[PDB]
């Protein structure tokens, strides 16, 4: 679980939206 | 001017140089070498093996705008002299203070005239005076070769080829990285980086280069269009008191 | 001279941080070497290492950005018989959407959008079949792997819709051909009529499965930079959203016609 | 305009909804 890990969700997250 | 030469080639504006537009290419270029020489078929032939090898990159047999561009274009000082820093851009916020400059309406797109404005700028910080005809002769060289849809504008990941934009830093972060020290040594690096003004929150380019940069780890290089709609969805869930800036305090908590 | 292992190693060598270019400092340093390799009797000089650079960015740089990638070091130095990536080039271009599209749709077999390791090792094994080689299941595993390496920009271990594009060398967009200038009835029916035999293969009348995507990816690309997998999917449903009026699931020529003007 | 008009059009309005 490194911070890329959380940026990389971040942006999965917001392509999604 | 090279526009006119390409079109007068691409007789039929079918975006290449092909079968017989190919063959009347270079019996031009047989007379424009040597004026003096009578035109046979070895002749174009042979010059046609010869430049085809230098300069057909795509290996289809063909020319298309770029191919063309490299014959004539890199010959000429003050063209090659665009894309000359001693300094390699290698932070997006950067890249973006010039998107955001030249994006003169804020349109998502550079326009020929927003393009030549730019042009103009570049000329003057190395001192240059270009002639105003090869001024717009280089403008429309460039919307020519580096509008790859052909509507006539420049998008984000068009001006980022054109300024050799390089977009490593966010890949250099590692998922093994997982300890609570090594996820704060990262963060800091990564705020550190985008916060150029070193305010402590990201403003204006600051953003942009950091959205830039996140949605390129999960999509393809994004558009201007693009950029602008994902900047407001991380102010819309991370600007939790609404200043329109991205403190270090909201994008950990937006991360965890 | 050259074989597969070597080409790699100054490969790794010059894409020093492993990104998947030589570009900036990697290519001056990469032209640099070039010069000794060629005249090692001769000085380096700023012009020289300019003049070699031009000259073999010219010949090589086939994608025309200033950098190279792995298949143009590959073209420039590597032998032919060496070239393991000419697995993916057949004799034919692949110039149509919609035959690129049937092998995203089989590949992307979930339609998650991405192409995943699994995913891509059932590509390269039909691709050995289609050579008639049978290769061991730990080689497969190790070119699956390799492949990923190569071909995965963003470093998620997924390939992209442009990624396999790439891998298959997808020609140009068909639609681009097309111009503004053709105002006239008979031009505006002679083109509309063209672009629908072009994505109706399967000549039904009617836009079906892989003859949409193509027609979508093609669209869009008209007027932003290369969709993702997850765009084309959405672009894909907006476009039946709004066109598919008999809810076949399909596009006939009546329905985009409507849908264009 | 031509036909490319109409399919340029389309795109830039899916492209903004
Ligand atoms: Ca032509
Ligand atoms: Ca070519
Ligand atoms: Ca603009
Ligand atoms: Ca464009
Ligand atoms: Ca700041
Ligand atoms: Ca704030
Ligand atoms: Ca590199
Ligand atoms: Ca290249
Ligand atoms: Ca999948
Ligand atoms: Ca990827
Ligand atoms: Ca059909
Ligand atoms: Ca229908
Ligand atoms: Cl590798």
């Amino acid at each position: 679980s490194g911070i890329i890990g959380n940026l990389r969700h971040m942006a999965l997250d917001m392509g999604n939206e | 001017g090279f526009l006119q030469i390409w079109q007068h080639f691409d007789a039929d504006d079918n975006g290449y140089i092909e079968g017989k537009e190919l063959d009347d290419f270079f019996r031009h270029m047989l007379k424009k070498l040597q004026p003096k020489d009578k035109i046979t078929d070895e002749r174009v032939q042979q010059i046609k093996k010869s430049f085809m090898s230098a300069y057909d990159a795509t290996f289809d047999g063909r020319l298309q705008i770029e191919e063309l561009a490299n014959m004539i274009l890199p010959q000429e000082e003050n063209f090659l002299l665009i894309f000359r820093r001693e300094a390699p851009l290698d932070n997006s916020v950067e890249f973006m203070k010039i998107w955001r400059k030249y994006d003169a309406d804020s349109s998502g797109y550079i326009s020929a005239a927003e393009l030549k404005n730019f042009l103009k700028d570049l000329f003057l910080q190395h001192k240059k005076k270009i002639p105003p005809n090869k001024l717009d002769e280089y403008t429309d060289a460039m919307m020519k070769i580096f509008d790859k849809n052909k509507d006539g504008r420049l998008d984000l990941n068009d001006l980022a080829r054109i300024l050799a934009l390089q977009e490593n830093f966010l890949l250099q972060f590692k998922m093994d990285a997982s300890s609570q020290v090594e996820r704060k040594r990262d963060f800091e690096k990564i705020f550190a980086h985008y916060d150029v003004s070193r305010t402590g929150a990201l403003e204006g380019p600051e953003v942009d280069g950091f959205v830039k940069d996140m949605m390129e780890l999960v999509r393809p290089s994004i558009s201007g269009g693009d950029l602008d709609k994902f900047r407001e969805c991380l102010l819309t869930h991370c600007d939790m008191n609404k200043d329109g800036k991205i403190q270090k305090s909201e994008l950990a908590l937006c991360l965890g």
